[PDB]
């Protein structure tokens, strides 16, 4: 029985709906590395970065950014809320560390509304589990993407 | 014709005198359907005493009619005046010679028919009404007189015995239970056939039978003739002993008050009918495993199971008929994995997979599929085992191009 | 008390003793509180997987290892429990649907699987298997149609209660007045999802909703 | 209803198919002929 | 072919067996097509005997037995008729039993290779087997057509209606090959699927025959196998078919219903079928009585239309006012038989005037008062009044008319016992004088109340 909290959507819904609002496919970055190279997924080392890297490139990542600020009925607001996500993102991405939770995805991270703040959910994978699986062994401490990196100030991290 | 029935419900005044001859006079004409109609509307008139004592006092002929004709003759053995008028040509004996041997039993036909054409959709070649037809004993109690002919018969006793000693295990002998039912029930509908019918001791017999029976069927026909019973306030009175009520009431007057009456009878309460004893269930009282760890070519560098010398086609012919022995490990090893994949395809889990293997055997090796006792093995483990009917024709089908000359060439030698 | 009844509903016999040892002495004291504990811990984890959700899993599990595995004595251990609760009978109209509409072939097929464990031929087993299948593809054709429950329907008890001196889980506090348990909503809703979770509204009794 | 002896039940079976069926195959198929 | 039927019975028995094997050279299917008529004309002059037809009887099977594995359908047709004639007595069928014939009699069942004239002789042959000796049907025959029965719905077979109905037959008679099978249940799943109303009376009339002898039941389960027509109404999720098209899934669920409607009205008029449905243990008329009490909305309509057939009560018109609906449930509404054309006053008088039967018993309304009884005891009155006060507009009322009904027929037909704290409604009374509970559910308590006692006045009034 886990509790419900409330006033909190998760990020892969947030976007979702700010790219159907802006007649964007929710899958723009998906579809430009297939239709460079179909076979994404039997590529080498070499080669998938290559695809990757010109994914990033043609597209710009600023949805969140746009998404934080078109949510805040004020200027003084809009700043409380920026300040309060990038400090609160920055502690669960050392204690993950420490704890060693993985499958970080999207559907697993939920934003604040009211506050901005960081919330993690799913806590299944713990103590390196999810890099040493033969599937997709990921190998990152914890998730700082472009999308996030894009969206606590201007300066970066 | 029918039109004779609005005048007889409307209460037409002296309708007794001018309306009853016109119906004996329209009962002999030319067209069934008109006569038929005429016997209907006649019946509902009866009902009334001074309807009933017309047609006595006419004397018409009904003999010459079918069962209907019959039944209403029967209701003039209800009035002294009538009866008397029977029983002077030798009339009475008859019927009760034939009410015993004959269509007793066939009373629980047109008890049957009329409730199964009433709620069945069985029509044998809006609610309905269902009435009790006129029954030979039911009708001969009204009266002390015609009392005294069915107690010195003795009728009662043999069928009262019946009642206390059933036997239901012959489809035919139950019938004789239900004829005898149905002719204790018209007993009790009067006063004075009670007299003579609870001196044996019989209407507790047919309530432990009404409630603890192994056939359903004669429970349920219990409760009819229990409401038979109850038409009397006297026969009431030994229901209610019995923790059974009825209904105090006559229909002419739909709103009852508690201070004739019809037949309806229920128990107090109604789940001593509806228990049951438990009866247990019936059902209650390799090369298979070898074949996942290697490959089919893999091991290529009597196979039959079930294979006795009862259920063969060919080999059951060796001794009646007198056959000759069949011919012929290449071969030996394409039996088992032809019979592996019919057992794994009873599953259905993966019924493409299987159904692929089958079809490269069939072609890689053609002649696999031609000797007669593998056939007759698939065709054994096809009755034992359930298939689903797309893979029960994918199999029997593969062997439609086949010769067996084994069997053309033996068979031919015997019968020369 | 909430740690105790999840200990006494263990599988293992040792720990199941050992909480009932302690839950009775709970009972001096206060009786009132544990008996209204296990009735709602019952009901609760009824609600969250009905009997159809069980042997969704089950047979899905069952499956692999029988194909996949090749095991035998492993199968039958995952759906002995699955046949052990229709043998109790059904508590609610819910359960009483499901015993009517599969109720002949899981019945029937276990007593294919038990002339397996005596005769030991292989064509029992695959007859066995030809029912379990059956049922598991017209179950699999009905759990994206279950969208919403109502309490009458799956467990009558919970919607009955009207009152309970159990606290609200996840809030207790010494320092703090304690808040118990007023009544439950008499409709959850059930989120589209791969588990499929329910939302399960409760009523505080300071007329706040949890 | 009195559905009970097998001599009634018999006849209504083959007298609900031969009757109510679209696909003229009950009234070749059940045949009095082979009783 | 020339029947020649001149020479002796041995002489005239020798060509066409001599040609029916034939090796498979030198004689045409044409041919044999002609001479297996020719055993047909022959047998029917001299009679069934081993002493005047040549050879012995196990000869005549051997060399028919090698006609059923040709490759023209018309030749597999005529073998099966020869073999129907031979077949008189159960030492005949004992020695066709004993040769495995069944393996090759099952197979022509089922080839769907365009020979629909072909598989009626293989069925007309099956009926001949069973009226012969029931006691030793084969097992091979039998699980042959419980597949072609089972699942000859989603093939599109032709013959599917003409296989239940051999089952049946076979049910009765040796019931003990068609349970281990699993033959009744191919007849349970049929009337789930069968919306014809004289089918599914025959379907569900077998079952109910072999729950009313005691010997009979033991092949039946308890509270699974009858139980099964209960389930489109008990469960809101029912799927009966695992594979369907999805396009008409709409479709589908109404069609259940009305094949299972005609089921649980089929099953309440035999008596073999009160009794195992009203147990008083766990029953399925509790859960029937009891689904009514869920605020659903598609089966509250679905069951209400049952109940007004079990009873055989007049349906009123779908509205959301109860005076439209009163008006269409007096028995002096007009009928189309009432005009000139027909009847003119005969069948208008029919139903208007009573009947001139004032002590005659009702074999009709004894079955009634067992039927209402039984609902009552179950809480049947309890049921309805949690509809009335707790339903859409336009449900509540064809409840309140349904409630009106069984009222009148109460006080009426139902012994003074039963019905003494019948007309009081209980629960429907602390409904309307109870102003602790919101006011909507008063009023709608109350109003039921008015809107019952106008239903009282129609029936006072009677017909005009
Ligand atoms: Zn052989």
């Amino acid at each position: 029985l886990i509790g419900w909290v409330p006033h909190c959507d998760t990020l892969h819904a947030l976007i979702r709906d700010y790219r159907e609002k802006k007649k964007i496919l929710l899958n723009i970055e998906h579809r430009i590395m297939l239709r460079m190279a179909p076979d994404y997924d039997h590529l080498t080392l070499m080669q998938k970065v290559e695809v990757f890297e010109h994914a990033v490139n043609n597209t710009a990542g600023d949805d969140l950014a746009k998404l934080l600020w078109l949510k805040s009925p004020s200027s003084e607001v809009w700043f409380d809320r920026r300040t309060n996500y990038t400090r609160s993102l920055a502690v669960m991405s050392m204690v993950g560390y420490i704890l060693g939770l993985g499958d970080r995805h999207p559907s697993n991270l939920m934003l604040d509304r009211l506050s901005g703040k960081i919330l993690h959910i799913d806590f299944g994978d713990c103590f390196e589990v999810a890099m040493t699986r033969e599937k997709f062994p990921e190998k990152i401490p914890f998730r700082l993407t472009r999308m996030l990196t894009n969206a606590m100030e201007v300066t970066g991290l | 014709t029918k039109h004779l029935r609005v005048l007889l419900r409307a209460n037409v005044e002296f309708f007794n005198n001018w309306g009853i001859e016109l119906l004996v006079t329209q009962l002999h004409d030319k067209n069934k359907t008109i006569s038929s109609e005429a016997l209907d509307i006649l019946d509902e008139a009866c009902e009334d005493k001074a309807n009933l004592h017309a047609l006595i006092q006419m004397k018409p002929a009904l003999s010459h009619l079918g069962d209907k004709g019959l039944l209403l003759l029967l209701r003039f053995l209800s009035i002294p005046k009538g009866f008397s008028y029977l029983n002077e040509r030798g009339y009475v004996a008859k019927q009760l010679e034939k009410w015993h041997r004959e269509y007793n039993s066939k009373y629980v036909d047109l008890i049957e028919e009329q409730l199964n054409e009433a709620l069945t959709t069985y029509r044998k070649p809006q609610r309905p009404h269902v009435y009790l037809p006129i029954h030979l004993y039911g009708q001969l109690v009204h009266h002390k007189t015609g009392c005294h002919l069915l107690e010195v018969q003795n009728i009662i006793t043999e069928l009262c015995r019946n009642v206390r000693t059933p036997d239901l295990d012959k489809w035919e002998e139950i019938k004789k239970l239900k004829a005898s039912l149905w002719a204790l029930g018209n007993i009790g509908s009067s006063n004075w056939g009670l007299n003579l019918l609870q001196e044996e001791n019989v209407i507790p017999d047919i309530l432990k039978l009404a409630k603890q029976c192994e056939v359903l069927s004669i429970r349920g026909t219990c409760v009819y003739v229990l409401g038979l019973i109850a038409k009397t306030k006297q026969g009431c009175d030994i229901l209610k002993c019995h923790n059974w009520d009825a209904v105090r009431h006559s229909r002419k007057h739909l709103w009852p008050v508690v201070p004739d009456y019809i037949g309806l009878a229920l128990p107090v309460d109604i789940n001593d009918i509806f228990q049951v004893k438990d009866i247990p269930y019936f059902q209650t009282k390799s090369f298979h495993l070898l074949r996942q760890q290697m490959s089919l070519t893999e091991i290529m560098n009597t196979g039959l199971q079930e294979h006795t010398d009862d259920n063969c086609l060919y080999c059951v012919c060796i001794e009646i008929l007198g056959f000759q022995p069949s011919n012929q490990m290449c071969r030996i090893l394409l039996r088992k994995e032809v019979l592996r994949l019919v057992i794994n395809l009873s599953s259905s889990v993966s019924t493409k997979c299987h159904e692929t293997g089958l079809l490269t055997i069939k072609e890689k090796y053609p002649q696999t599929f031609d000797d007669i006792c593998l056939y007759s093995e698939v065709s054994h483990l096809l009755s034992h085992c359930t298939f689903r009917l797309p893979c029960r024709r994918f199999i029997q089908e593969l062997f439609q191009d086949v010769q067996f000359l084994q069997m053309h060439e033996e068979a031919e030698a015997v019968l020369a | 008390i909430y740690p105790l009844t999840v200990a006494s509903k263990s599988t293992t016999t040792a720990r199941h003793n050992a909480a009932n040892k302690i839950l009775k002495n709970m009972c001096e004291h206060s009786n009132t509180l544990v008996q209204q504990a296990m009735m709602v811990s019952e009901e609760l984890i009824r609600v969250a997987i009905l009997w159809h959700e069980m042997w969704h899993e089950g047979l899905e599990e069952a499956s692999r290892l029988y194909f996949g595995e090749r095991n035998v004595k492993g199968m039958f251990e995952v759906l002995e429990p699955l046949h052990a609760m229709m043998e109790r009978g059904p508590q609610t109209l819910k359960e009483t649907s499901f015993n009517q509409a599969y109720g002949r072939d899981l019945m029937e097929a276990q007593e294919w699987c038990r002339k397996y464990m005596k005769s030991g031929n292989v064509k029992d087993l695959t007859q066995a298997w030809d029912l379990y299948y059956h049922v598991f593809r017209r179950i699999s054709k009905q759990l994206p149609q279950l969208t919403s429950l109502e309490l009458q329907y799956v467990s009558p008890k919970l919607l009955m209660c009207r009152d309970l001196e159990l606290a609200v889980p996840g809030t207790y506090d010494p320092n703090q007045p304690i808040i118990r348990i007023q009544s439950i909503a008499p409709s959850l809703q059930v989120i589209t999802s791969k588990q499929r979770p329910r939302k399960l509204t409760l009523m505080g009794s300071n007329g706040h909703e949890f | 209803a009195f559905l009970d002896n097998p001599t009634i039940i018999l006849a209504h079976i083959r007298q609900s198919h031969v009757t109510s069926d679209d696909t003229g195959m009950c009234e070749m198929v059940l045949i009095d002929h082979d009783v | 072919n020339v029947p020649l039927d001149l020479t002796r019975e041995p002489s005239d028995n020798l060509r066409e067996i001599l040609q029916n094997v034939a090796r498979l050279q030198g004689v045409s299917n044409m041919r044999k097509l002609g001479h297996l008529n020719n055993f047909t004309k022959l047998l029917c002059d001299i009679g069934h005997s081993e002493e005047k037809l040549g050879f012995h009887y196990e000869d005549i099977i051997i060399c028919l037995r090698l006609a059923l594995l040709n490759e023209a359908k018309e030749v597999r047709a005529a073998g099966l008729r020869a073999l129907r004639y031979l077949i008189q007595d159960s030492s005949i069928l004992q020695k066709v039993l004993k040769l495995k014939v069944d393996y090759l009699i099952a197979r022509c069942i089922d080839i769907q290779q365009s020979n629909e004239v072909e598989r009626t002789q293989a069925l007309r042959l099956v009926r001949k087997m069973i009226t012969v000796n029931a006691s030793l049907f084969p097992s091979s025959v039998t699980n042959s057509l419980i597949a072609v029965g089972n699942d000859g719905l989603q093939e599109r077979d032709r013959m599917v209606r003409a296989c239940i109905a051999i089952i049946c037959e076979l049910a009765l008679q040796n019931p003990e090959v068609v349970a281990l099978r699993g033959g009744l249940n191919t007849i349970l799943k049929n009337v789930i699927d069968c919306q014809l109303s004289r089918i599914n009376e025959a379907l569900i009339t077998t079952i109910l025959h072999l729950l009313n002898h005691p010997k009979t039941r033991q092949y039946v389960r308890a509270d699974v196998e009858l139980e099964r027509i209960l389930a489109p109404y008990t469960d809101f999720h029912y799927r009966h078919s695992p594979d369907t098209a999805e396009g008409q899934l709409k479709e589908d669920r109404e069609a259940r219903f009305l094949a299972s409607k005609m089921g649980i009205i089929a099953t309440f008029r035999s008596w073999a079928g009160i009794i195992n449905l009203c147990k008083p243990g766990n029953s399925g008329i509790q859960s029937l009585i009891g689904v009514l009490c869920i605020p659903n909305m598609e089966i509250r309509r679905g069951l209400l239309e049952v109940l007004y057939d079990i009873f055989r009560l007049p349906l009123p018109v779908v509205t959301e006012e109860f005076i439209e609906a009163l008006l269409s449930v007096d028995p002096g509404r007009f009928q189309d038989s009432w005009r000139l054309s027909d009847g003119f006053v005969a069948a208008e008088a029919k139903t208007i005037l009573p009947h001139r039967a004032r002590s005659r018993p009702d074999l009709m309304d004894n079955y009634l008062a067992l039927i209402l009884s039984a609902f009552i005891r179950n809480g049947l009155l309890e049921g309805l009044v949690e509809v009335i006060t707790n339903s859409d507009d336009h449900i509540s009322v064809r409840a309140t008319i349904l409630l009106g009904e069984l009222l009148h027929m109460a006080n009426t037909i139902l012994p003074h016992s039963h019905s003494h704290h019948l007309h009081c409604l209980p629960t429907l009374m602390n409904m309307a004088a109870s102003f602790d509970i919101p006011k909507e559910k008063r009023l709608r308590a109350s109003a039921a109340l008015n809107c019952l006692k106008r239903f009282h006045e129609m029936k006072k009034r009677g017909p005009k």
